[PDB]
């Protein structure tokens, strides 16, 4: 984890 | 609620209210406490699938829950 | 020198060397001791007596020696 | 018209 | 809640699970977020009229809503 | 061709 | 202060 | 060298000079730039081969160069 | 202040 | 004869 | 019995 | 690692 957003290559 | 550390509320000569950050040395006249300002260049805002904001730095291509404008999670 | 607190090298799959902050949750390239960037908008930077560089806040209307894109000290 | 808020030194 | 910065939660070989503090390169079997354990020497714990903490520090004769043990104000 | 740094989960 | 830098108002 | 982040140096009714930590809004007598003092309970102080500090939390069975007392790395 | 506790030298 | 240091609302 | 955590890099 | 000193376990 909760501490972690979302992955950068999962996003863009 | 409290003024955040090292922050002081002073007022001035003609009587108005100001801010001072001792950790940074600066004054301002907005409340510390209140709470556009621009993302820096390169990053943008988005959320999670609960709504809670995140921070994506393409110059980096990495993402945080820490807002680069103020040091703060987007979880607290 | 040392690896400033929250911070860890790592290797990945293919042999290549990382850094992680575990303060932000990021990860970079860059080793964090070295070390374009732009000052925020409507920032500038100056210069002491001494040549010591301090950082103009023109939106605030205020000064400060500690640097908005690292939060270090240029006294430091 | 906008003003400055007071100088740290001046100030403290 | 989350872990707090530089905080990561791991598991060992026999399958248990203790908790990294990579600011001080620490490592403890207690989550950080849980939460004995004494006042050091020369400090005391008193109450205000609201029933909130502060610490006096009969060392340097003084007081203060920040708890010495964990650096966390009473107030927050 | 540029490439993101490894994502924080699958490294951590 | 030798904590602060020249004020806003004398260099802008 | 500078005052650390958050405090300010004043001077009292008889001319006394003093110190302000606007962190925690203690004061006291002593410069925070000079820098007992014993370690908390359960703790010592030991010396790596290269005659470096460090610390042993006996009450957590841990070590770390972060000086509990100060929040300072004997690396710094 | 609300920041500051009581006083030493009024508690003690 | 020690001397407790002055107030931080007294002083700030 | 108690048991000491494990070291960090041994872990790290 | 340099960031973290001698193991609890390999000094007591």
């Amino acid at each position: 984890t909760p501490e972690a957003p979302p992955c950068y290559m999962d996003v863009i | 609620g409290p003024l955040p550390p090292g922050w002081e509320k002073r007022t001035d000569s003609n009587g108005r209210v100001y801010f001072v950050n001792h950790n940074t040395r600066i004054t301002q006249w907005e409340d510390p406490r209140s709470q556009e300002k621009p993302l820096p260049e390169g990053w943008e805002m988005r959320f999670t699938v609960d709504g809670i904001p995140y921070f994506v730095d393409h110059n980096r291509r990495t993402t945080t829950y820490i807002d680069p404008r103020t040091g703060k999670s987007a979880l607290d």
